[PDB]
């Protein structure tokens, strides 16, 4: 019960970088489509 | 001299286990050195396309 603590906060970083990846990388649709 | 003499008349031992719990074990170990790759790959990734806002907003 330990060691899942250990996976389970890497788990939640990981979907925190993922998010953050998504959350900008949309932005630049948001430049292109007004340069368009 | 009679009466009653007819029947007749440290430091450390250095235990260990004490007043603890039982442990068990299992062995389908150890994913976990991928993520911390992960992890600082997809931030890097994120700083990498903040520049690409930058890179097309000085154009």
């Amino acid at each position: 019960a330990e060691e899942k603590l250990l996976a389970l906060l890497a788990e939640l970083e990981a979907l925190s970088r993922q998010l953050a990846a998504l959350t900008q990388q949309v932005s630049e649709l948001r430049e292109q489509q007004q340069q368009q | 001299a009679a009466a009653a003499m007819t029947a007749t008349r440290m430091p450390s031992s250095g235990s260990s286990p004490s007043v603890p719990s039982s442990i068990i074990a299992e062995e389908k170990l150890l994913a976990l050195l991928a993520e911390l790759e992960a992890l600082s790959r997809q931030l890097a990734a994120l700083t990498q396309q903040v520049s690409e806002l930058r890179e097309q907003q000085q154009q």
